[PDB]
């Protein structure tokens, strides 16, 4: 069945680097846009980044641009999120979600399937 | 940078009651609004997409409506499993995603 | 309670007001008929029904005015029995003819606004004439009880004579049936049909306005993209452009939805370049949204602009003014007709309300008679204001 | 001689003026007597003295009591209930042709 699994989280000193991952199963990353939604402990969900196994349009949040690098590897059917220069505000649980492309209903379904999430503490 | 504001920061209700949660957008986002439900320690689950379309596998008690810029989530028959945090979302574009603040229901 | 009376002022105010209504309405309806038949020939279905409505109003103003002298001095009727019949059938005839013609006018407006192509042109004028024939026949046949039963009646020993409705049974259901068809078939069903037609007109008008309003947001932001170079204002212009495209796609089948699918596809392509820090490519990519506008959406935009222009027609404002004023002038009559039909059935047994209903029925007939006089004044909007040229000439 | 009756409805009895009209071959309906309706009892010629019109507020019936019944009084008697004010309506009952 469709399933997204996150891995690569942990605890590092502030200013360190982390390499988050989001494994996928039951679907391909080529026809779905994989996002990264972050929820701070005790706070709400905020969008962080997104990547496409298509042409390659990527984006980042204004409060996170310049220090995050999201990547996708369609060979391994997983998406990675490179982290560096981590600040104290980056401590949160990172969820990876999937979102269909514009033509048709898959786009209208928003983040239909999420991932269990991984915790990062700095 | 469309900001989504959620009216009730909290909503105490009893089992079997009817609750309503309202969202407001900075600009017009058409019907590109989805409703989620996050239980503590767990990832969110999509309830309504397109601001009025119930997702598959979700009980028909949940409902959504849009009147221009105001988006409302309504549950007419609350159950013991409905006690969770209900988030808002505007998904007009991939890089334009902004969520609400939360409507923890007790 | 049995002793009452309010004829001190009714017997003087109504006859002068009735005469004023007669002259004003006959002049206005003659002018309306003259303009509709010569200044703007019967080339449309709406003009055929409006000419018929003016003719029905003329017939009411020509066959009722014996009521003005009937109420001028007491309730004496020193005329013929045939005159009593043809003056008492005219209320029903005018009510049914006018209400049927107004329903057909509403149906024609609905067809002309929301089914521009489903309805033909050659086969409608003949249909309009046949419908007018059937409407006049139905109005005449629904006024037949007031011809058969209405008769002259000498009051007791004195010579005072009235035009009375002769029910040949004390427990007769004809008064209840006549007073209820006047409420249901004369008011209720036509009013429901007209409401459905005008709500469906409004529903299509809203859809037409939604597509053009949403496309206007797309149009204004398109010019903003060209007249801007900061790699940022392009993004906000496309952000409002994408939402307008999504909203417009919800108006409406596959071809319309497909046409807006590439439109939002180009918008996303522009946002991809805008998010990459490129302005010329973002501005260049936003130009193809005009090419796809002509291919798919232009044919649907014109059908929406034309539909909204039909709301601005003079014939639309006149028809809806006539429809609204007819239902406001005749609602006092139908309310008291229903009130009176309840008294006969015994539903309400109260002497005080019975006197009110009896003294109100002459006024309700007076108000309905006023509708024929004020109808030609609605035609003085535009286009038909060429009647001023005819009057001077 | 004999008495006629008119079992009127409740609505007709309360408001309408109920009276008797008479019709014979060679002549139209001529007035005979009337009662109720807020006015006083009215009588016609040749019936002012002999004919008596009565009232019953409980059984909802008006009786025309006639005692002489001579000359050409024989005809068909029709009971009418006319409300002149507002819209005049006449409610004719079943006739009764006397001997
Ligand atoms: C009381 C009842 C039993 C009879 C009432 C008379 C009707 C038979 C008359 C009165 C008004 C007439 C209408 C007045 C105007 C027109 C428009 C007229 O249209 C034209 O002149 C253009 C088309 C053509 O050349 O026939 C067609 C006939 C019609 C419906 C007339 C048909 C005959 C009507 C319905
Ligand atoms: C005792 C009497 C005087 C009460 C009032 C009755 C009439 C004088 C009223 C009732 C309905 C009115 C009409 C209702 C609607 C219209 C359409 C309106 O034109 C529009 O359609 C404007 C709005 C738009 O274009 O969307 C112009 C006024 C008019 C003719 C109104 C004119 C005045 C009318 C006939």
């Amino acid at each position: 069945e469709v399933q997204l699994v996150e891995s690569g989280g942990g605890l590092v000193q502030p200013g360190g680097s982390l390499r988050l991952s989001c494994a996928a199963s039951g679907f391909n990353v080529v026809d779905f846009s994989l996002h990264w939604v972050r929820q701070a402990p005790g706070k709400g969900l905020e969008w962080v980044a997104y990547i496409s196994s298509s042409s390659g349009s990527t984006s980042y949040a204004d409060s996170v641009k310049g220090r995050f690098t999201i990547s996708a590897d369609t060979s391994k059917n997983t998406a990675y999120l490179q982290m560096n220069s981590l600040r104290a505000e980056d401590t949160a649980v990172y969820y990876c979600a999937r979102w269909g492309y514009w033509p048709g209903e898959p786009w209208w379904k928003a983040f239909d399937y999420w991932g269990q999430g991984t915790l990062v503490t700095v | 940078d469309i900001q989504m504001t959620q009216s009730p920061s909290s909503l105490s209700a009893s089992v079997g009651d009817r609750v309503t949660i309202t969202c407001r957008a900075s600009q017009s986002v058409s019907s590109a609004v989805a409703w989620y439900q996050q239980k503590p320690g767990k990832a969110p689950k999509l309830l309504i997409y397109s601001a009025s379309s119930l997702y598959s596998g979700v009980p028909s008690r949940f409902s959504g409506s849009r009147s221009g810029t105001d988006f409302t989530l309504t549950i007419s028959s609350l159950q013991p499993e409905d006690f969770a945090t209900y988030y808002c979302q505007q998904y007009l574009y991939y890089s334009l995603v902004t969520f609400g603040q939360g409507t923890k229901v007790e | 309670c049995p002793k009452a009376g309010r004829h001190n002022y009714i017997f003087v105010m109504i006859p002068t007001l009735y005469s004023i209504i007669f002259v004003v309405g006959i002049f206005g309806n003659s002018l309306v008929v003259i303009v509709i038949y010569f200044y703007m020939k019967l080339k449309t279905v709406a003009s055929v029904f409006l000419l018929n409505l003016a003719l029905a109003d003329l017939c009411f103003l020509l066959t009722l005015p014996l009521w003005a002298v009937y109420t001028a001095m007491e309730y004496r009727w020193p005329f013929g029995n045939y005159l009593c019949k043809i003056a008492s059938a005219s209320v029903s005839f005018n009510l049914y003819a006018s209400v049927f013609l107004l329903t057909c006018l509403s149906i024609d407006r609905y067809l002309a606004i929301v089914h521009p192509m489903k309805s033909r042109l050659r086969r409608t004028m003949l249909v309009a004439k046949v419908t007018c024939i059937i409407i006049w026949l139905l109005a005449g046949l629904a006024s037949l009880p007031a011809i058969i039963h209405r008769n002259v009646f000498f009051i007791e020993n004195t010579n005072i004579t009235v035009c009375a409705f002769h029910y040949e049974s004390q427990n007769s259901t004809l008064p209840i049936g006549l007073g209820l068809t006047k409420n249901i078939l004369g008011f209720l069903f036509p009013f429901l049909i007209i409401l459905t037609s005008y709500t469906l007109i409004w529903k299509a008008l809203k859809k037409a306005y939604d597509l053009e309003d949403n496309w206007e947001t797309l149009n204004d932001n398109l010019k903003v993209i060209e007249k801007a170079d900061n790699a940022a204002q392009v993004k906000d212009a496309l952000t409002k452009m994408r939402a307008a495209a999504l909203d417009a796609q919800k108006a409406t089948m596959k071809d319309f939805r497909h046409g807006f699918d590439i439109l939002v596809g180009q918008i996303d392509d522009a946002l991809k370049l805008a998010n990459e820090g490129k302005v010329k490519e973002a501005q260049a990519a936003a130009e193809q949204l005009k090419t796809t506008r002509n291919a798919y959406i232009q044919k649907y935009l014109e059908r929406a602009r034309s539909t909204l222009d039909k709301l601005n027609d003079d014939i639309f404002k006149i028809i809806m003014a006539i429809v609204l004023f007819f239902f406001f002038s005749w609602i006092p009559h139908q309310i008291f007709t229903f009130l009176d039909v309840l008294i006969q059935l015994g539903i309400i047994r109260d002497c005080r309300i019975a006197d009110i209903v009896d003294t109100a029925m002459p006024i309700t007939i007076c108000i309905a008679y006023f509708n024929n006089c004020l109808n030609p004044l609605f035609y003085g909007f535009l286009g038909k204001k060429f009647k001023r040229y005819f009057l001077q000439l």
